[PDB]
């Protein structure tokens, strides 16, 4: 229905289509910690997902010949730099420490830029929320990043 | 030294220094042997060549260099003699350099007028004192719990916070407009999506019911003469589906990550996590209206380097969400965020002015405090305590905030704050 006299076509009276577009098969499941999400391999290198599909030679070479190396995640903690790798958290935020970063020591010109109403996104939403026991809540990468950086 | 002020962009004052021609020569005489010493020509130097010489002929290149380092030297030199408060990007514009005159150029450059601290009485803050039992947090976890259910048909009494599926007649004036109906439709209780009262005839009948309800469209409806106009609906109501509260199993409850997941556990976890975060969320909720009554009583003109400032940060964190994409902060108008920038920088100012007033300093024992209570939701914050001892730009920060806060407190010491035990919920605004 798409025509000037009203019906429903300049809005649609239900506002719930459905149609049945994509009948819960993924969406309705989460996938836990993305075992088939994020790079391929959710646990293990395993290589042998592309084996089926074409080749089984990583991909094309990336740093440590791309991320199919069997064992040593931990690049650093060997002597003291990172001591424990994101530790659970990935740093995140409060994990971390830090409360408030910025450019101004001794400044007072902060204010808004975290206050969530028209600056950022909602006002605490304090209900409850809990259960932040570390949590790898935030981006944990290594190797290459944004503009070529380890 | 010859000097011309006029006050000419209201705030941006325009101090028209005259540089004299034998401070010129001498700065880059001064300059040419710097760069002998550093060159080693000094000491190749065999002085048959007169320094006069080779000033005006081979420092003819840096009379241009030595000319804008005067001009920023001159510039500290007179706003502290002339007892100017100074401020902005310093608009040096350079008059016409004649080798062997005097270099005449206008400094326009703004000032920061003083906060003028008004009654501090006119500001008004809520203080809402958050109590919390078992029946709130049971309540909360219920709430959490519906979130989290897990929605199964059943068959009978509908109730007024399900879903459903009914097949209607959508109709206006009793007459079935086409397009108007939908079949099998899956309608959901609580989310004003739909048309207001909708819902309500589904709320209160059986899963084996066929029934015609009177619900006036929404104002927000594309039809003028059928916004807020009153139709008819056939609501074939076949089926209703009710959530399930799902398992409260000790391996489920943890799965959120419930540390301590089991049954009081979770209510106790969860309860010493919620008070944690209204830690900071009431100490947001003071300070927020305090700053809200703050800048409500008291407004002052910024000079543009503060708010254009302000306005670049706001670009770039409004570009960072609205896309991501390149650079696209620096288009980005004043005026789309002036007011709020403005605004930014005007609290700034107050509780600036609140430091420097009052002697308002940053105190141990409120650094004391704020780090403990934060780091209270740890059991042993090695982490937080040596990142201070081993990182002082954060550390320092830290009694910054700590600063920020007592200049907040100094000002809710003449602000009418009211206070009120008030439910659970009151901070916690939003559960859908």
């Amino acid at each position: 229905m798409k025509q000037s006299t009203i019906a429903l076509a300049l809005l649609p009276l239900l506002f719930t289509p459905v149609t049945k577009a994509r009948t819960p098969e993924m969406p309705v499941l989460e996938n836990r910690a993305a075992q088939g999400d994020i790079t391929a391999p959710g646990g293990a290198r395993r290589l042998t997902g592309d084996q089926t599909a074409a080749l089984r030679d990583s991909l094309s070479d990336k740093p440590a010949k791309n991320i199919i190396l069997l064992i040593g995640d931990g690049m650093g903690d060997s002597e003291i730099t990172a001591a424990r790798n994101y530790a659970e958290g990935a740093g995140g935020f409060f994990k971390g420490i830090d409360a408030l970063p910025l450019t101004g020591q001794y400044t007072h010109y902060a204010l808004n830029k975290k206050t969530g109403k028209p600056d950022y996104v909602t006002d605490s939403a304090a209900s409850a929320t809990a259960w932040s026991t570390g949590v790898k809540t935030y981006n944990g990468a290594l190797g290459v990043d944004i503009h070529e950086k380890d | 030294m010859q000097v011309s002020v006029e006050t000419t962009q209201g705030l941006g004052r325009r101090v028209t220094i005259t540089i004299a021609a034998d401070s010129i020569e001498t700065a880059v005489k001064s300059e040419l042997v710097n760069v002998a010493k550093k060159v080693r020509i000094d000491g190749f130097r065999k002085g048959k060549v007169p320094m006069n010489i080779v000033a005006q002929r081979y420092g003819a290149s840096v009379r241009q260099d030595v000319l804008g380092d005067l001009m920023s030297r001159n510039f500290i030199d007179a706003i502290i003699k002339e007892k100017i408060n100074p401020a902005g990007a310093p608009t040096y514009v350079p008059g016409e350099y004649k080798l062997g005159e005097d270099f005449t150029y206008s400094v326009e450059f703004e000032v920061y007028p003083e906060v003028e601290l008004q009654g501090l009485e006119a500001i008004e803050v809520e203080k809402p004192i958050v109590e919390v039992t078992d029946a709130d947090v049971d309540g909360m976890l219920d709430t959490l719990r519906k979130q989290q259910a897990t929605w199964k048909e059943k068959d009978g009494a509908v109730e007024a916070e399900d879903r459903v599926t009914i097949d209607f007649t959508g109709s206006v004036d009793g007459e079935e407009f086409e397009g108007g109906k939908a079949s099998d439709f899956v309608l959901a209780m609580g989310q004003g999506r739909m048309i207001p009262g909708f819902e309500d005839g589904i709320k209160g009948h059986k899963a084996g019911e066929e029934f015609t309800i009177d619900v006036t469209f929404p104002e927000e409806y594309h039809a003028e003469n059928l916004k807020g106009k009153a139709a008819k609906f056939a609501i074939n109501l076949k089926k209703v589906e009710e959530r399930e509260l799902p398992e409260l199993t000790a391996e489920f409850i943890k799965r959120f990550g419930v540390e301590d997941g089991s049954v009081e556990g979770l209510r106790a976890e969860v309860r010493k996590n919620m008070e944690r975060e209204l830690k900071s969320a009431i100490r947001n909720r003071v300070k927020s209206q305090a700053i809200e009554g703050l800048v409500k009583a008291n407004d002052i003109d910024v000079p543009a380097a503060l708010i254009d400032s302000e306005i670049d940060v706001l670009r770039r964190q409004a570009a960072q969400r609205f896309g991501g994409n390149e650079k696209q902060a620096l288009e980005l108008p004043r005026e789309l965020f002036e007011e709020q920038a403005k605004r930014r920088v005007v609290v700034g100012l107050l509780l600036g002015e609140v430091i420097r007033t009052n002697e308002l300093k940053a105190d141990e024992e409120r650094v004391k405090g704020l780090i403990e209570e934060m780091a209270s939701a740890y059991e042993d914050p090695k982490e937080v305590i040596e990142f201070y001892s081993k990182n002082k730009e954060l550390m320092d920060n830290m009694r910054n905030v700590a600063l920020e806060e007592q200049a907040v407190e100094a000002v809710l010491a003449k602000a009418k704050v009211t206070e009120k035990e008030t439910t659970f919920n009151e901070l916690m605004n939003q559960q859908a």
